[PDB]
């Protein structure tokens, strides 16, 4: 997946994660990506590798 | 009989047996933490540079 | 206490070691683990009456 220039590798899953309007991405303690929104559709997706 | 109520009497009986799983999680647990720290470099991704 | 020993005295050498991490978090725990030990000691090798 290639979310707006964000390379990464994963399956992709829906997410019960509840966003503010202003945010985009989630970070876990480790500092890598686990949440973000597409682009086109404000749905919210989950990132596991 | 003394014994079954001296166990339940404190939880810190066994301090000396709790502390090696707790020192093991802990250590394990900054490990993982330290990847966020960039070392001076732009980035802590690695697929993100 | 790392801050007096590699950045002393200094702000701009303190702000440069947070990049770091928490390396010097890890030496504060370690050198304290071992002060309690040498206490403990003398208490099993006399404190025993």
């Amino acid at each position: 997946f290639n979310f707006n220039g964000l390379t990464g590798t994963g399956v992709l899953t829906e997410s019960n994660k509840k966003f503010l309007p202003f945010q985009q991405f989630g970070r876990d303690i480790a500092d890598t990506t686990d949440a973000v929104r597409d682009p086109q559709t404000l749905e919210i997706l989950d990132i596991t590798p | 009989g003394k014994i079954q109520d001296s166990l339940s009497s404190t939880p810190s009986a066994l301090g000396k047996l709790q502390d090696v799983v707790n020192q093991n999680a802990q250590a394990l647990n900054t490990l993982v933490k330290q990847l966020s720290s960039n070392f001076g470099a732009i980035s802590s991704v690695l697929n993100d540079i | 206490d790392c801050t007096m020993y590699i950045c002393g005295d200094s702000t701009e050498c303190s702000n440069l070691l947070l990049q770091y991490g928490s390396f010097c978090t890890q030496l504060n725990r370690a050198l304290t683990g071992i002060a309690v030990e040498q206490d403990k000691n003398t208490q099993e090798v006399f404190a025993q009456v």
